[PDB]
């Protein structure tokens, strides 16, 4: 009622006052004396040319050589990036796929989309073929992300304002995260796989706690829907890519916004965000048909990856940082180095 | 044989052929570069258009030497084998361009009149195989004058031509007549059926782009007929009344400039086809 | 589960044209390459033929080239091998080994039961040095295998496979590509080495480990096995 | 009902009771991590083609 | 320079490529239609002759159709509406008799404006179905159409009222040259609905074919 609304207003005012008090100097002032990385030159080393429709997601394997990509033709393809060979080709039940995942052990892959089901596939079977291990159902909205906690735990992000943690062996949600007021479109596991963040359509990102399930912090500052999120390699920060042509860097400990990656030239949103191995560079996949390598410490464009004829929808960096793979809406992938 | 008069041609023809040469290798090239550079996911129609461009490009690199035969009055620098290969490659490129025009017209007819027919689903490999078969057939049909001798050294002229003013010629003239009379019929049928079917639509007609398309359909056929018909007409005129028209001073010079008129069909084809597409 | 059963052996007069067959059931036969490996009675294994997935590649040993034929029937899930002009050397026991090739796969993983046939009366040389060695439970025994050519390819993986033939049953795969441990093999077995120097160690062995051990190369055809190191007691 | 308002108030009060660190020192820590790990970043500092897996 | 295992892996990859090419070639011959409406507009009725997305598969005149119904996808429409960019046509179904109150004709107009004047569906022809014709006739025999259209000047006759409603719905689109709207008075218990859909699909197919040859 009125008193509860007043209490919420005063609590948010106190939160804003505390955030303003804890802010003493933006990192731009601290970083002015560091040497810029300069121009970044990237060349298309390989071009995976197997798909036949729009590509919506891809995930690097833990060995930094195998990767799995999902496209609208109802096919899951596992690539050998070194030789551009097709290790596997998994025909999905529903061609409307908006996410993909690769297990850290490499035994399983995950798929999901408009079918509201996050299926799991068994790569290493005695029969020699890939079968579906378990279909996870219970989301009332479309699937937008899915990450493998381990061989037995998977956490998914749905379009019904809910994030859930599953259990492949049993098939039911262990925990349910309900803090958002809009569609959730992204997910990013912490380096220690103890926390994670989600990017929702209400222009806010919440940091959860998978062990018990509750929103630790809520980060705001965006002006439109958040389309992609990614943890900093240190695990104490993350970056968000939204539809207002901006990328922003938040810090978990300080609970504030650090920098914004914006320019007057670009006006389209950001569809994918990923860091580098050392966290110095930020890669964002715009709708301008090319990616920008933002210098994450100085917010200056260090280079452009312009080799795609359509909107870049997925973008990832290997564990060792040796390559970055971008998949756009033309049925093409490109390995840059 | 018969050493015929000569003069205006050497003055009239080389300008035209130079003209051709210029536009032709220029467009046809840019067209080939566009086909192989920016056109991705090659559809069976793109294969036909690219092969038409290739045959046209070969024809457009062909002329220069004939230009020489015209710089000089009627002499040639080279001897037997260069003429055997030169006339053969000229005829082969002309026949290939005509065949690919017919193939393009038939493909458009199949893609607009029977959109659900299985030929619409032909993969790129099958189209490439059909194109290779057509090319092999054209080469096999044009090898005949490669394996023959046609140098008429009368007085001091060093002439080398198969459309000579001497009692016509054998099956080469029949092939020359057929290579226009069959493709003309095929192209006319395809164009008429395409126009009729696309105009029978009332919801689709009032868009002005289905009107631009049906304008181009008739433009292509009109260009083809208005560029090739004089060649057949003049050659048939020479075939007729051979006892009287034998080595006529003006029939030569009408015929040889009329084939020059035939030439720039090749130069203008890229402009009509690629330079009018929205891609 | 996976089952490879072969039939067609018996008694053949010299100069016969008898055909062997092998029926597979329990796995996706259409995506596996099939080999035939014979074993003369008082001898070791010897590669015979090979056919890939889709029957696109077929290799033959130099001894049987021109007399043997190998073919598959994928809808029937059966593998054939037709022999012509049999000679007294062709007396052996024939196996139906299976192998699937991709990145990280384990070829020669399952071996058939084996059928016996009796007829009435630049390759890489793989030498296994010792042919017999007595062992006791609780010890650690290392088997040594050697090759002429270096088995380290430019990719970085050495193609050497370890097999174990228990008394009275088919051989089984232990280690593929000289370092990886096969599926179902306990941690006890371990292997390492380098080019032209390969060793397999059995730390803290026990019973049901007796039998001959064979080492095989896969760098290039024809595949060659070792003499076989026997373990007793 | 009005249980949503109570839930939101409880969530806000739980969120507000956290320890906040200075932004400048967090930025310093981030820059220190980036500088420390910049030695092994092939994308930042290109690796020679001798050991580049995608050299071809 | 490839080893034996590398050559076999390359062969397996080539076989996979062949299978993928065959699957894509077979899939490119199937007509995909997106079904839209206001929930109670009558999508279940039109789909009857043949927990997220629901796909309906049927064949007409040796042509393989595929109708997708979003149904209960109660989420952000703009967040997943671009997945359907490239469908042959859009079947927007609305009820002619649903104009009483709780009014919903304005909601249908808003939905049609959102779908038609969309950046993704710039060139995708939209098929409009006006069902519940008999119920609309019964309603108009008693209740005048002025309760829904304040600026209406006509008699309470089914013909002119239906024509007026169709004209108002058709005048919603902006791009009147690169996109065509097809209107059909369905709820006739015949095969006319599927025939009309087939005709529109054939027109779209002819338009697409007129693009690969450069004739466009
Ligand atoms: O084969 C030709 O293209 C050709 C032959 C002639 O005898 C004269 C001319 Cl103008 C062209």
């Amino acid at each position: 009622l009125d008193q509860l609304r007043q209490e919420a207003e005063q609590l948010k005012n106190q939160i804003r006052d505390a955030r303003k008090a804890c802010a003493d100097a933006t990192l731009s002032q601290i970083t002015n004396n560091i040497d810029p990385v300069g121009r970044i030159q990237m060349r298309t080393r390989r071009t995976l040319r197997g798909h036949l429709a729009k590509i919506y997601a891809m995930h690097w394997g833990t060995d930094s050589r195998l990767l799995v990509s999902a496209s609208q033709d109802g096919k899951l393809i596992i690539w050998d990036s070194y030789t551009t060979n097709k290790v596997h080709a998994i025909p999905l039940r529903s061609s409307w796929v908006m996410t993909c995942a690769y297990a850290p052990s490499g035994n399983y892959v995950a798929c999901g989309g408009l079918d509201n089901i996050c299926s799991i596939y068994n790569l290493k079977t005695r029969e020699g073929n890939v079968r579906v291990s378990r279909e996870l159902a219970g989301h009332t909205g479309y699937l937008s992300c899915c990450r493998f906690l381990d061989d037995n735990q998977i956490v998914t992000s749905s379009g019904d304002t809910t994030c859930a943690l599953w259990d492949i062996e049993t098939g039911q949600q262990t925990t349910t995260f309900t803090g958002h007021t809009g569609d959730v479109m992204s997910l990013s596991l912490a380096p220690d796989t103890r926390l994670f963040v989600s990017g929702a359509c209400d222009a806010s990102a919440k940091l959860w706690d998978v062990r018990e399930g509750m929103c630790r912090q809520t980060f705001t500052g965006h002006e439109s829907d958040i389309n992609a999120i990614c943890f900093f390699p240190n695990g104490n920060a993350f970056a968000t890519g939204s539809d207002d042509a901006t990328c922003r860097l938040f810090d978990l400990r300080a609970d504030q916004e650090l920098m914004t990656y914006s320019h007057d030239n670009i006006i389209c949103g950001i569809t994918s965000v990923s860091f580098s191995k050392s966290g110095r560079l930020l890669l964002a996949g715009y709708d301008d048909f090319n990616c920008n390598v933002w210098d994450a410490l100085k917010a200056d464009r260090a280079g452009v990856l312009a080799g795609h004829d359509n909107r870049v929808s997925c973008l990832g960096v290997t564990d060792d940082g040796m390559a970055v793979a971008t998949g756009s809406w033309d049925s093409f992938l490109k390995i840059w180095n | 044989c018969c050493r015929i008069e000569g003069d205006t041609i050497s003055q009239v023809m080389p300008p035209l052929l130079i003209v051709a040469f210029v536009l032709g290798a220029l467009g046809n090239g840019v067209a080939l570069c566009g086909f192989c550079f920016h056109m991705k996911t090659w559809k069976p129609s793109t294969v036909y258009l690219f092969n038409l461009a290739v045959a046209d490009f070969l024809l457009m690199i062909c002329l220069p030497f004939r230009t020489d035969y015209y710089l000089r009055r009627r002499h040639w620098a080279f001897g037997d084998i260069p003429c055997r290969v030169g006339l053969f490659t000229l005829a082969m490129n002309r026949a290939g361009s005509i065949v690919f025009l017919t193939v393009v017209a038939a493909d458009r007819y199949f893609k607009v009149v029977h959109p659900h027919h299985a030929v619409n689903t032909i993969s790129t490999r099958v189209a490439a195989g059909i194109v290779c078969t057509l090319w092999a057939l054209v080469i096999l049909g044009t090898v005949y004058l490669l394996l023959e001798n046609h140098l008429c050294v009368q007085e001091t002229a060093v002439s080398c031509e198969s459309f000579i003013m001497e009692s016509a010629n054998g099956w080469h003239d029949i092939m020359f007549q057929l290579e226009f009379f069959m493709p003309l019929g095929i192209i006319l049928f395809c164009s008429f059926k395409i126009v009729w079917s696309l105009r029978r639509r009332q919801q689709l007609a009032r868009q002005a782009r289905m009107k631009k398309a049906t304008r181009f359909i008739m433009v292509v056929a009109i260009v083809f007929i208005t560029c090739y018909l004089p060649s057949v007409s003049a050659r048939l005129y020479f075939l007729w009344t051979v006892p009287s028209s034998a080595c006529d001073p003006s029939v030569h010079g009408a015929l040889h400039i009329t084939l020059s008129f035939t030439y720039m069909n090749s130069m203008l084809d890229p402009l009509v086809y690629y330079f009018s597409s929205p891609s | 589960d996976v089952q490879l059963v072969e039939s067609g052996g018996g008694l053949v007069q010299p100069g016969g044209s008898r055909k062997l067959s092998c029926s597979a059931s329990g796995f996706a036969f259409s995506s596996f390459g099939m080999h035939w490996v014979r074993q003369a009675p008082e001898k070791g294994l010897e590669w015979v033929a090979y056919i890939s997935s889709g029957s696109g590649t077929i290799y033959y040993a130099d001894t049987v080239k021109g007399r043997f034929t190998i073919s598959r029937d994928d809808p029937k899930n059966t593998l054939f091998l037709q022999m012509t002009s049999l000679r007294s050397e062709d007396t052996a026991m024939y196996y139906c080994v299976r192998s699937i090739y991709y990145y990280g796969s384990s070829p020669f993983d399952f071996w058939g039961q084996g059928t016996t046939l009796t007829v009435s009366s630049s390759d890489i040389v793989m030498t296994q040095a010792t042919s017999s060695v007595p062992v006791t439970p609780g010890e650690s025994v290392s088997i040594s295998c050697r090759s002429s050519k270096s088995l380290l390819h430019s990719n970085g993986n050495t193609y050497l496979y370890w097999f174990l033939q228990r008394p009275g049953q088919s051989p089984q795969l232990l280690i593929y590509r000289m370092s990886n441990l096969a599926s179902g093999v306990p941690d006890r077995f371990s292997g390492s080495g380098s080019g032209t120097a390969f060793t397999l160690t059995i730390s803290r062995l026990e019973a049901e480990d007796v039998g001959v051990y064979y080492c095989m190369q896969h760098l290039e055809y024809p595949l060659t096995f070792g003499a076989g190191t026997k373990l007793e007691l | 009902s009005i249980a949503q308002a109570r839930k939101l108030v409880e969530q806000l009060k739980m969120e507000a009771n956290i320890d906040r660190i200075k932004v400048s020192k967090a930025a310093a820590d981030l820059m220190a991590y980036c500088e420390a790990h910049a030695k092994e970043d092939p994308l930042l500092t290109p690796v020679p083609a001798s050991e580049n897996p995608f050299r071809e | 320079t490839l080893s034996a295992e590398d050559k076999a892996a390359v062969e397996r990859s080539k076989m996979i490529d062949r299978n993928l090419r065959e699957d894509g070639e077979k899939a490119a011959r199937e007509v995909k239609l997106l079904l839209l409406g206001a929930g109670e507009s009558g999508k279940s009725t039109i789909v009857k002759q043949m927990t997220g997305i629901v796909e309906t598969h049927f064949t007409f005149k040796d042509l393989h159709f595929k109708m997708f119904d979003v149904g209960a996808q109660r989420s952000e429409r703009k967040k997943w509406i671009h997945c359907f960019e490239g469908v042959t046509a859009i079947i927007f179904c609305v009820a002619l008799s649903d104009y009483d109150l709780v009014n919903r004709m304005h909601e249908s107009m808003k939905l049609f404006d959102s779908i038609c004047n969309n950046k993704w569906f710039t060139d995708t022809s939209i098929i409009l179905f006006l069902n519940k014709k008999d119920l609309f006739e019964e309603k108009i025999k008693k209740s005048p159409l002025t309760i829904c259209y304040p600026e209406y000047a006509g008699s309470n006759t089914y013909e002119e009222a239906a024509a007026y409603i169709q004209c108002q719905f058709e005048d919603l689109n902006k791009r009147k040259d690169t996109k065509e709207i097809y209107t059909h008075f369905t709820c006739s218990t015949d095969t006319k609905n599927v025939q009309f859909v087939f005709d529109a699909v054939t027109d779209v197919i002819i338009k697409n074919n007129l693009k690969d040859c450069g004739l466009f």
